[PDB]
């Protein structure tokens, strides 16, 4: 989530209150990625395919 | 003013070893106001100097 963050008047030092300006207020964000590139993997069977693991226990 | 009485009380007195003399006696209270005058007076005001600063972070 974004974040932001702004200084407390303790934390202001005299020379900005003299100018009257505020520094360092902070914001973070996170971006997307559009997608560019894909790849697969085929596989084809031209006999019977053999049975399978018969463990049908709850995987670790 | 008046402001209330107190109790009377009769008495009699001896004279001369002879008789005894009818008296009484009572305590009548007043309320009054009085009034004096001062003694001078203080010098006016006739001039007033005030000196103000006004402490800023700018300068």
């Amino acid at each position: 989530d974004p974040t932001i963050i702004i200084p407390k008047r303790a934390n202001i030092p005299t020379n900005d209150l003299a100018a009257r300006i505020l520094r360092d207020v902070k914001v973070e964000l996170v971006y997307n990625n559009s997608l560019h590139y894909v790849k697969i993997r085929a596989s084809v069977v031209l006999d019977r395919p053999a049975g399978q693991s018969t463990n049908a226990q709850t995987p670790m | 003013a008046y402001s209330s009485t107190s109790n009377i009380a009769r008495m009699r007195v001896p004279l001369n070893q002879q008789m005894f003399e009818n008296r009484a006696r009572t305590i009548v209270t007043f309320n009054a106001t009085f009034v004096e005058k001062d003694l001078g007076t203080f010098e006016d005001i006739e001039h007033i100097i005030i000196g103000i600063d006004v402490d800023n972070p700018s300068g």
